[PDB]
């Protein structure tokens, strides 16, 4: 526990990293999170929205 | 049958063909909602129902 300081960074930037990560699990309102997905399902004039 | 017992036919196992359903003109309203008219050749659903 003596080498905290330099284990809080790691560990702030590890967090930062996967909330980074994580946010492309989520579709904002979309019906999926996935471009692939919404370009193989949808047209060119209904899938950009 | 009319709107009160509204039939639900479960296809599986098979091998659409909405090319030739969207394509013969023998229809006035074929509105797709979620997937777009086209690009329905292309994509290989779970279950599907009529």
């Amino acid at each position: 526990s003596a080498l905290g300081k330099l284990q809080d960074v790691v560990n702030q930037n590890a967090q930062a990293l996967n909330t980074l990560v994580k946010q492309l699990s989520s579709n904002f309102g979309a019906i999926s999170s996935v471009l692939n997905d919404i370009l193989s399902r949808l047209d060119p004039p209904e899938a950009e929205v | 049958a009319s709107v009160y017992a509204w039939n639900r036919k479960r296809i599986s196992n098979c091998v659409a063909d909405y090319s030739v359903l969207y394509n013969s003109a023998s229809f006035s309203t074929f509105k797709c909602y979620g997937v777009s008219p086209t690009k329905l050749n292309d994509l290989c659903f779970t279950n599907v129902y009529a």
